[PDB]
């Protein structure tokens, strides 16, 4: 197998015919090894040399196809380089085996794949050749037309594929100035490629021909002058006969809906009155040829015949497309009404179909009618009927909302979710937002048919757990719409009759889907709640009830219930209300241990999170901090006799149990604070000093736990544990310091007992047992107080920067957190701080440029916006400093280090996502010197003569630079690069364009100069 | 429906690749414990959800032993000579994770009744 | 049993083969080993209509380790295009690869399948994904990690090829089970004292 590699002797075609046999229809190992060997046949050089003998005489397509992929390779990279007569030779075999398969009607008929990729492979000549160098391509092409049916549809699928490659793909694959050149080719004689296609749909009707070029017409959309559809008969033939047929049906559905699609000179009376007709036609022909208008589409497209679903899409799209464009035309004239609610029937059966991706491309349709019928005058009497079904339909597949944590599961149970369904988030906001419109449109209609539906579900004709969900989740949704008076009277018979469900339906699956439907209702009405305070209250009541279930899914969705409505309704919370003694927030606060003694601790956490919302809307400072105290009373007291404890020890955090205790005081002071922000000081003044000592002494027992059991004793539950400790705490902080008003007690009270607690420790601590998240509590610290502490930030660097960087700069893949809050903090600290990076002895600001680089070269998207971000900032920083001494050793030192590294990833395609920052970044530099920002040489005394510009070096250099980097580039190449690159640094679009040309010019040899002279 | 469901949790398994030196996942989804009421010998019978393949068929065996992960307060590690899940009978060292330590200790104490009913 | 060949392209990273992976053995392999050329792999599926075997052709997404490129996609009856969710340009070649597919395979069911969506910071929004409207293919947001929505590409194409939208994935049933020493004791030491991955996962 292995012979075909070795070019010193001759290649065996039958070999190679059968290790490609092996490899597509082999297995195992066997196919293991012959892809090998077919790869590194590929990728010698040498290989295009064996094409032609391969296309001549090997008797496998496969082995063939592989011989025009070399080609491929060659073509797009090495044309140029070759000798003449090899090129004016490999266009004659394939344009001479193109004709060679058309004309034996076996090998057109069951080798499509060979003849498409001969096709391409054409194609790829013509781009290199046309029309400088083959000007009678396409005279010649339609002349080949006239004589066979085979050459004729083939060509069809040249022209299709040549469309492609110049007009849909070459903003990537090609220079501007190349890509330019192409379509004017094309641009100039697509005048008599028209005129055979034309004449081709006329005279053929149905049939492979027709199909091609079809196909063909649909890519000249994308592009051609508007006069070549419209004054043309051809909208009659694609709106009537090419509808008839169904082999030519879904390619011209496709053409229409481009055509749909365009923007109309809405001056001209005739294109609007094509526009109309084309219309009227492809629906006419639907409605003989395929189904009617009532057809039950759902069923059809569940039943999946032949291309009924590609079908439903493609009409769908079609429909959509025309009617958001051109619905306008049809909405005047009388006699154009019946076809307007014609084709919205049809949309209106479509969405009915059980397919979620359709489903959102008709909402997105239905989204773009109601928001239009919103605000458009005299619009929404003619959609009545059409939006009256529409809300039936849009009721009726409400998917489950985010707050909903009950699901039914294969068994067929009642369950709490396992996890978050992340995809239909977006779909039930978009079905929210279309039937609050459609509720607005007309209320009286979406309140009768909700009405009719509830009492349906009451008298049972109509039960189960999918209707009452719907119907549910869509009365929820459309909070908002009504007006107070109605929502009043709708609210209270919505709850009072799926009150009635609850008495009715017996069992433990029964009473959480209706629990978990009345959670959801009463949730998303909180002006309801407000206006009535007995029932605000008896909500509350029974969802504290509700925390004491044993079923899971109706408990914490009691407490999701309970924060959302605190966070809408806190107001009725703080005040005292007629007929009570006392704020309620006084009573939960009380009863809290009882009402939440069956919680999961992050449940308990939310509780208090709720208590924190509402206790901050106490305006009046003394009562505020008081309820404050009333709340933590819990945890101070647990905390309090830990503290007691931990004085006698402080071995007595080891017991796992404690180290639980203590996690949940500091995550409930998180939770908290998190509600309360900068109100919350009083309760962090009280736990503050003995938690940064209880830091510190959690700290120590990691480090000896380490130092007793090894590194993997960080694994291990009482280590994670006490782990947890730190990161609460330092969250604790962080989440207090990112909203605290008083800047100045931050600064005075906590920044310096905290910075001594956890930044030695984090230094002194082995990588494995450093947190990342001081790195991130100290992001935050220099984001709010930064300017106010340039001391304390020259600290942070010291402790954190050389051995974080020392972490993270063997590979890319360790300490991934690490790696992304380092930068985040080196971000802050160059925008707020940039003093800190000045008071760096020399070897450790080589480290942060060194650090800048190291990001650049991530792919990792976190870590390299923040590289190029900081590199950016870090010159403005030394910019601003104006002509001194630490600018101008920067400039000599580091300028062309970034210049250098900023191409570097510019240019080897694995940074493509960061091209545009990258491109920024560059043009920062080279703007420098063309301004003369940087003062002093950027040269050696001795290196150029003396008094040389710094405009002239740069260029020097950068020519050196790419000369090395990429030697197959020629002088002049290069050197107009960098011409064009220069004078383009004050024009971003036109810089990237020049960045962007270069790199294509890099994957090929023998590139075009002049391209660089494009603008 | 020729066994009874003793006990049934839902699960992560591993297993432990020798030679590359770490834990890869084999399924997760519901851990049953079958007692076949023929012969009266319990199995562990675990199917990875949705696509419902067997990621665990064994025999509840006399000899072996649940001990802890040292990473883990709600797992265990044990041997297992013979699992059937993806074909023909092989040896692996098994690790199951659960959704809490109340689950594991359950899992625990189940497994070894199954032991002692299979010891008969 | 009748064999289906699906070929699997996408970007570099998305996760085409971490995908796979997870399907054959139920890992979740961490690492980024990046795939060279191809690497077939048999997987079967059962369900109510009997046994459906993939042979999945694991393509390279790097442009370097590309190998044979679109010659992989001949023959191919099915195919899934991958990008992850967390990159935009892993979306913005979505039509490139695609282009180079349908070139090929003119007439086959194509999933489109957005992976990562288990990360916190996601980057191509839900709204923004459309590009399998016009071309007829089926999109689902996936995460090999997470296993969301991992099912879904193969029961709809399964679903397509056999030709009936009422196919599920079934149990087999399972056959009773039945009734080196110095390394396997060994083995046990250090699996007992080597940490399980990911201890903060719910399960
Ligand atoms: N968070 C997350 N990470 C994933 C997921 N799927 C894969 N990854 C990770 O992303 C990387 C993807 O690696 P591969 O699956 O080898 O990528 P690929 O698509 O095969 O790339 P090529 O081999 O270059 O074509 C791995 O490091 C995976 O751990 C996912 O669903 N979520
Ligand atoms: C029937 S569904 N029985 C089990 C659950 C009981 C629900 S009713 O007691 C109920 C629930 C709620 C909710 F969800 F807490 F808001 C409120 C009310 C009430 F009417 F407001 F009290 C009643
Ligand atoms: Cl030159
Ligand atoms: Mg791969």
């Amino acid at each position: 197998m292995e012979g075909i590699l070795d070019f010193s002797n001759d290649l065996d075609i039958a070999l190679l015919d059968q290790v490609v046999s092996t490899f597509y229809q082999g297995s195992g190992v066997q196919q293991k090894q012959a892809q090998e060997i077919l790869t590194k046949f590929q990728d010698n050089p040498d290989a295009w040399q064996k094409a032609d003998q391969i296309l001549q005489f090997s008797t496998n397509p496969q082995s063939k196809f592989i011989a025009l992929s070399i080609l491929d390779k060659l073509i797009t990279r090495k044309w140029k380089l070759l000798p003449n007569d090899h090129r004016i030779g490999i266009r004659n075999f394939v344009v001479g085996m193109i004709i060679s398969m058309c004309q034996d009607d076996e090998v057109f008929k069951t080798q499509k794949n060979l003849i498409n990729k001969s096709d391409l492979t054409l194609v790829q000549i013509l781009k290199q050749e046309w029309p400088q160098n083959w000007p009678e391509f396409i005279p010649e092409l339609i002349g080949s037309s006239s004589s066979s049916v085979n050459v004729c549809e083939n060509n069809m699928i040249v022209l299709k594929l040549l469309s492609e490659e110049v007009f849909d793909f070459s903003a990537e694959q090609m220079t501007q100035a190349k890509a330019l050149h192409l379509k004017n080719s094309m641009s100039k004689e697509f005048e008599q490629i028209f005129k055979l296609c034309f004449q081709v749909l006329e005279q053929g009707s149905s049939s492979s021909l027709i199909v091609a070029t079809l196909e063909s017409l649909l890519r000249y959309l994308h592009w051609i002058p508007y006069r070549y559809i419209y004054e043309t008969n051809i909208l009659e033939l694609l709106s009537t006969k090419f509808m008839t047929s169904p082999d030519t049906r879904a390619i011209t559905l496709k053409c229409l809906t481009e055509v749909s699609n365009l923007k109309i000179p809405q001056d001209n009376d005739l294109i609007k009155r094509q526009t109309v007709l084309f219309f009227q036609n492809t629906l006419q022909q639907i409605a003989t040829s395929v189904m009617p208008v009532t057809a039950d589409l759902k069923a059809t497209y569940a039943n999946a015949n032949g291309n009924d679903q590609s079908f439903l899409q493609d009409l769908a799209m079609f429909l959509t497309t025309y009617l958001a464009r051109n619905r306008a035309l049809l909405e005047s004239d009388e006699s154009l009404r019946e076809l307007l609610l014609n084709a919205h029937q049809y949309l209106i059966q479509l969405s009915k179909i059980e397919e979620r991706e359709l489903f959102k491309t008709t909402l997105d349709y239905w989204h773009n009618l109601v928001a239009d019928l919103f605000y458009e005058p005299l619009k929404k009497h003619i959609y009545e009927e059409i939006c009256s079904q529409l809300r039936l339909v849009i009721i009726e597949n409400m998917v489950r909302p985010e707050e909903v944590l009950v699901v039914e599961n294969d068994e067929g149970e009642i369950v709490r979710e396992f996890v978050k369904e992340s995809d239909t988030i977006q779909l039930y906001k978009s079905e929210r937002e279309v039937l609050v419109y459609l509720t607005h449109l007309n209320v009286i209609d979406t309140e009768e048919i909700m009405i009719s539906k509830l009492a349906r579900q009451i008298d049972g004709s109509e039960w189960s757990w999918h209707n009452i969900n719907t119907l549910s989740w869509a009365i929820g949704s459309i909070s908002g719409t009504m007006s107070e008076d109605t929502e009043k009277r709708f609210v209270v018979t919505v709850i009072k009759d799926l009150l009635g469900l609850c008495e009715q339906k017996r069992g433990k699956d029964n009473k959480a889907v209706v629990a978990s439907d009345i959670m959801y209702v009463v949730g998303q009405y909180p002006r309801f709640l407000k206006a009535h305070w007995n029932f605000l209250r008896t909500v509350i009541l029974k969802l504290f009830e509700f925390m004491h279930e044993t079923h899971e899914g109706v408990q914490d969705m009691a407490c999701d219930t309970f924060i959302k409505i605190v966070q809408k309704c806190k107001y009725h919370f703080v005040i005292q209300q007629p007929r009570e003694s006392e704020p309620f927030i006084q009573t939960i606060i009380r009863d809290i241990q009882k009402t939440t003694a069956d919680l999961q601790p992050q449940q308990v956490h939310t509780f208090y999170k709720a208590c924190g919302i509402i206790i901050s809307e106490e305006r009046s400072v003394a009562e505020r901090n008081r309820l404050l105290s009333d709340l933590m009373q819990l945890p101070n007291m647990a905390w309090d006799t830990i503290v007691e404890q931990s004085t006698a020890n402080p071995t007595l955090l080891l017991d796992s149990e404690t180290v639980k205790i203590i996690a949940n005081i500091i995550k409930t002071n998180v939770a908290v604070c998190t509600s309360m922000g900068a109100d919350f000081y009083p309760q962090l003044g009280h736990i503050y000093y003995n938690m940064l000592q209880l830091y510190r002494a959690v700290s120590s027992m990691i480090s000896a736990q380490v130092a007793a059991e090894g590194l993997i004793a960080t694994k291990t539950p009482k280590v994670r544990g006490l782990r947890t400790i730190k990161k609460e705490i330092l969250k604790l902080v962080e989440t207090y310091i990112s909203k605290a008003r008083n800047l100045d007690d931050v600064v005075k009270v906590l920044v310096e007992p905290l910075l001594n607690a956890v930044l030695e420790d984090y230094m002194n601590n082995v990588p494995d047992a450093r947190d990342a998240e001081v790195l991130n509590c100290m992001t935050t610290v220099v984001e709010k107080v930064g300017h106010m502490i340039p001391q304390g930030v020259i600290l942070i660097l010291q402790s954190v920067f050389e051995c974080t960087l020392d972490m993270i700069n063997k590979d890319f893949t360790e300490y991934p957190e690490h790696r992304v809050e380092f930068y985040k903090l080196l971000k802050v600290i160059n925008e707020k701080s940039f003093a800190a990076f000045l008071e760096l002895p020399p070897a450790a600001f080589k480290l942060f440029v060194d650090a800048i680089c190291w990001a650049f070269k991530h792919n990792n998207r976190d870590v390299e916006v923040n590289g190029l971000q900081i590199a950016l900032d870090l010159v403005k920083n030394i910019e601003r400093m104006g002509n001194v001494p630490f600018a101008n050793e920067f400039h000599k030192n580091y300028f062309f280090i970034f210049v250098s590294e900023t191409f570097f990833v510019l240019t080897d395609s694995d940074h493509k996502s960061g091209f545009s920052k990258q491109a920024l970044l560059l043009m920062k530099l080279i703007s420098l010197v063309y301004d003369n920002k940087i003062s002093v040489p950027l040269y050696q005394e001795a290196e150029v003569p003396q008094g040389t510009s710094n405009q002239v070096y740069l260029s020097q250099y950068l020519a050196n630079m790419l000369s090395n980097a990429f030697p197959h580039l020629t002088s002049e190449q290069i050197a107009s690069f960098l011409s064009a690159l220069t004078k383009q640094c004050k024009d971003l679009v036109v810089f990237k364009g020049t960045l962007r040309d270069f790199l294509v010019q890099i994957k090929e040899v023998g590139g075009d100069p002049t391209d660089y002279l494009f603008a | 429906e020729d066994e009874e469901v003793l006990y049934k949790v839902r699960a992560k398994l591993f297993r432990f690749d020798a030679d590359a030196k770490e834990w890869k996942e084999r399924g997760t989804g519901d851990c049953k414990f079958l007692k076949n009421k023929k012969t009266n010998k319990v199995r562990i019978l675990m199917r990875r959800d949705k696509t419902l393949k067997i990621c665990a068929n064994h025999i509840i065996a006399p000899e072996y032993t649940l001990k802890p992960n040292v990473g883990s307060d709600r797992s265990w590690v044990y041997a297992c000579t013979a699992d059937i899940a993806e074909g023909e009978a092989e040896a692996f060292t098994f690790a199951i994770r659960f959704g809490s330590k109340e689950n594991a200790d359950k899992f625990k104490e189940e497994f070894e009744k199954a032991q002692e009913i299979n010891k008969k | 049993q009748v064999q289906f060949k699906l070929v699997l392209v996408g970007d570099g990273g998305t996760g085409k083969t971490t995908f796979v992976k997870r399907h054959l053995t139920g890992e979740f392999e961490k690492k980024y080993v990046a795939t060279l050329g191809v690497e077939v792999h048999p997987l079967v599926f059962h369900t109510n209509r009997g046994p459906i075997k993939f042979n999945v052709w694991d393509t390279a997404g790097q442009e370097k380790f590309g190998g044979l490129r679109d010659g992989y996609y001949i023959q191919a009856q099915c195919a899934i295009i991958m990008f992850d969710v967390t990159s935009r340009v892993t979306y913005k070649n979505v039509p490139n690869w695609h282009r180079d597919l349908v070139r090929v395979c003119e007439n086959i069911p194509i999933v489109l399948c957005g992976n990562k969506v288990d990360i916190k910071d996601r980057k191509v929004k839900a709204k923004s994904i459309v590009f399998h409207r016009k071309k007829n293919l089926q999109y689902y947001d996936i995460s090999a990690k997470s296993n969301y929505n991992f099912e879904k590409p193969f029961l709809w194409l399964a679903r397509k090829l056999i030709g009936d939208p009422n196919l599920e994935f079934v149990a087999m049933p399972a056959a009773a089970p039945p009734e080196l020493a110095a390394q396997y004791e060994h083995d046990l030491e250090v699996a007992q004292t080597t940490a399980l991955p990911d201890e903060d996962d719910d399960l």
